C-alpha cells in the first residue's frame, strides 16, 4: 500500500539513535571535564556497543542502523564519527568543516560547541520526525 | 588592526534577490560559528539568524513568510546571507557576529553570550517613483520678541528621493541658514526642515520668502511671509 | 519571569567617574560574567568588556564590570568622547522576558554646560488659515542633553492625526534645537480651540499651549 514513510521513520529513528549514543558519550565527557574525538583516534561506529556485545543473533546485522552504516559512501569496513558526519546517503544532509579532537581547553571552551553543532543537524531530524509523525498520525 | 569586512550591499529590486557577505581579518577565524543581526533608524538591534542558518527558516521569526537564508565558509574565513521576494520593509542595515567567550558551561543552553561584530551596510528596495515635496514656512509669534529675535524656518515633507537646497528672500538670503540631513519616515518617504535668524524689527518689512529646490526633479518651490 | 531593566540615564563632564546599572535574577545573572555594548554616533555597535572586567586590545581598563544577586552593573573612570553613546547591557536575544536586548540608555560626556532650553510657540495667523494649509507649531532651542521629548494634546487628548515631529538641529551655537508641526483642517482648529503639549527635559519638564486667537 503506502508503508515507505514508516521505513523512512525507521531510518530517522536509527539516525537519531546513533546521534543519541554519540551525545551520551558527549554529555558524560563534558561532565567529566574531558575532551572528545571524532577521528581515527576515537571509536568506530560500526560496533555492537551501539546496543550490546558480539553478534546478539543476526538482529543487529539486520538493523536499519547496521544497514545504513554499512551502506555509506564513507564506509570502508570501518567508519569514524568524522566519516559518519561527512558521510552519505542519509536523510539529514552532510556536515562540513569537521576537525579531529575537541579539547576541554578552559575559556572559549569548545567541546559544548561541537555538541551544539551535532544538535544543529539533530534539529532537522526533530523537524522531519514532527512532520512525518504528524502525517503518519493522519494515517 | 584586527577586524571584519563586509561585501555585497547597496540597492535591490522587488521580487528579485541579492547577497550580503562578511569576511574576517587579523585573526584566524578558522571554524567559529556565526550569527546575523539587523539594524534600522532610531533603534538598537535584532536577530536575523542564529549559528548557521538553522535558526534561519525561509519564512522568518519562528514564522512570518519571508525567504531569507545563509551559507558558511570559515575556511575562506567568510560567510554569506541571501535576500529574496522582497517587501519594502526588508530595506534596512545588517551585521554579523562570532562566538567566543564561554567556560565551565555556565549557561547550560547555547552559550555564555557571543563576542565580536562586523561593520555592516545599507540595503534598499530601489523601485520607488520620484516625487516632489510639500513645503510650509514659519512667521514668528510675539512671544519671540523679548530679545528681539526673528528665528524662522520651514518644513519639507513626504518626498522622494533626496537631495534638496534651501535659500530665502528671492534666494538673496543665504548666510546663517541651517541644514538638516534628511530622514526616512513611515509614509515610506524623506523629510527635512530649515531655520534662519534676523532682528525682529524687519519681520513683514521686506521681501521675506522661503525659496527651495528639490534636486531629483530640479523643481523650484516657494512660500511668502507677512507681518 | 521578567527581570532586567535599563534605567541609569547618566551624563558627566570629560574625565569624570559614572556608575551604570541594570536589574535581573538568579536563574540568569549567576550564569554570566560581564559583557556590554557601546555605539558612537554614525557607527555600527562595538565591544566593551570581558574576563569579568578586561577592556579591548585597543582601550585601557577605564571600566569595571560588576554584578550582585538580582542586579548587574558597571562603572567607568576617565570618560572620553568615544564614550559619547547609547549603551546596551544586552544578552543577544528577545526570548520570553520583557527585557533580553532592551532599549539601551543614552549617556553623554558633558563637553558643554547643562544649559536649560528656550521655548517659544507658533500659532499662525488667520491670514494663513484662509488657505486651509495652516499648521500649529512649537519651537525649542539652546539645550543639552539632546534627549528632549514632546507629546501634543488636542486640548486634553494626546494626538496622532496631522502629526509631524522633525529631527532636531544642532544650532550654529552647537546647542540643540527641535520643533513640531500639526497640520489640521480649520474644523480641527475651531473645535479644539486650543492645543496643549507636554514638553519634557532633564529637571525642566513643563506643559504649554497654543490658540489661533493669539496670532489671528
Amino acid at each position: 500500500k503506502r508503508k515507505a514513510l514508516l521505513d523512512e521513520l525507521k531510518a530517522l529513528t536509527a539516525e537519531l539513535k546513533v546521534y543519541s549514543v554519540i551525545q551520551s558519550q558527549i554529555n558524560a565527557a563534558l561532565s567529566a571535564k574531558q575532551g572528545i574525538r571524532i577521528d581515527a583516534g576515537g571509536i568506530d561506529l560500526v560496533d555492537p556497543t551501539l546496543y550490546g556485545y558480539a553478534v546478539g543473533d543476526p538482529r543487529w546485522k539486520d538493523s536499519p542502523e547496521y544497514a545504513l552504516l554499512s551502506n555509506l559512501d564513507t564506509f570502508s569496513g570501518k567508519l569514524s564519527i568524522k566519516d559518519f558526519l561527512s558521510g552519505s546517503p542519509k536523510q539529514s544532509g552532510e556536515l562540513k568543516g569537521l576537525k579531529d579532537e575537541y579539547p576541554f581547553e578552559k575559556d572559549n571552551n569548545p567541546v559544548g560547541n561541537f555538541a551544539t553543532t551535532v544538535s544543529d543537524r539533530s534539529r532537522p531530524l526533530n523537524d522531519k520526525v514532527n512532520e512525518k509523525t504528524t502525517l503518519l498520525n493522519d494515517t | 588592526e584586527v577586524q571584519l569586512l563586509e561585501s555585497g550591499g547597496g540597492l535591490v529590486q522587488p521580487g528579485g534577490s541579492l547577497r550580503l557577505s562578511c569576511a574576517a581579518s587579523g585573526f584566524s577565524f578558522s571554524s567559529y560559528a556565526m550569527s546575523w543581526v539587523r539594524q534600522a533608524p532610531g533603534k538598537g538591534l535584532e536577530w536575523v539568524s542564529a549559528i548557521s542558518g538553522s535558526g534561519g527558516i525561509t519564512y522568518y521569526g519562528d514564522s512570518a513568510k519571508g525567504r531569507f537564508t545563509i551559507s558558511r565558509d570559515n575556511s575562506k574565513n567568510t560567510l554569506y546571507l541571501e535576500m529574496s521576494s522582497l517587501r519594502a520593509d526588508d530595506t534596512a542595515v545588517y551585521y554579523c557576529a562570532q562566538e567566543r567567550y564561554c567556560d565551565s558551561g555556565s549557561c547550560y543552553e547555547r552559550d555564555p553570550v557571543f563576542e565580536y561584530w562586523g561593520q555592516g551596510t545599507r540595503v534598499t528596495v530601489s523601485s520607488a517613483s520620484t516625487k516632489g515635496p510639500s513645503v510650509f514656512p514659519l512667521a514668528p509669534s510675539s512671544k519671540s520678541t523679548s530679545g528681539g529675535t526673528a528665528a524662522l524656518g520651514c518644513l519639507v515633507k513626504d518626498y522622494f528621493p533626496e537631495p534638496v537646497t534651501v535659500s530665502w528672500n528671492s534666494g538673496a538670503l543665504t548666510s546663517g541658514v541651517h541644514t538638516f540631513p534628511a530622514v526616512l519616515q513611515s509614509s515610506g518617504l524623506y523629510s527635512l526642515s530649515s531655520v534662519v535668524t534676523v532682528p525682529s524689527s524687519s519681520l513683514g518689512t521686506q521681501t521675506y520668502i522661503c525659496n527651495v529646490n528639490h534636486k531629483p526633479s530640479n523643481t523650484k518651490v516657494d512660500k511668502r511671509v507677512e507681518p | 519571569q521578567s527581570v532586567l531593566t535599563q534605567p541609569p540615564s547618566a551624563s558627566g563632564a570629560p574625565g569624570q567617574r559614572v556608575t551604570i546599572s541594570c536589574s535581573g535574577s538568579n536563574s540568569n545573572i549567576g550564569t554570566y560574567f560581564v559583557y556590554w555594548y557601546q555605539q558612537l554616533p554614525g557607527t555600527a555597535p562595538k565591544v566593551l568588556i570581558y574576563r569579568n572586567d578586561q577592556r579591548p586590545s585597543g582601550v585601557p581598563d577605564r571600566i569595571s564590570g560588576s554584578k550582585s544577586g538580582t542586579s548587574a552593573s558597571l562603572a567607568i573612570s576617565g570618560l572620553r568622547s568615544e564614550d559619547e553613546a547609547d549603551y546596551y547591557c544586552a544578552s543577544w536575544d528577545a526570548s520570553l522576558r520583557g527585557y533580553v536586548f532592551g532599549p539601551g540608555t543614552k549617556v553623554t560626556v558633558l563637553g558643554q554646560p547643562k544649559a536649560a532650553p528656550s521655548v517659544t510657540l507658533f500659532p499662525p495667523s488667520s491670514e494663513e488659515l484662509q488657505a486651509n494649509k495652516a499648521t500649529l507649531v512649537c519651537l525649542i532651542s539652546d539645550f543639552y542633553p539632546g534627549a528632549v521629548t514632546v507629546a501634543w494634546k488636542a486640548d486634553s487628548s494626546p494626538v496622532k492625526a496631522g502629526v509631524e515631529t522633525t529631527t532636531p538641529s544642532k544650532q550654529s551655537n552647537n546647542k540643540y534645537a527641535a520643533s513640531s508641526y500639526l497640520s489640521l483642517t480649520p474644523e480641527q482648529w475651531k473645535s479644539h480651540r486650543s492645543y496643549s503639549c507636554q514638553v519634557t527635559h532633564e529637571g525642566s519638564t513643563v506643559e504649554k499651549t497654543v490658540a489661533p486667537t493669539e496670532c489671528s
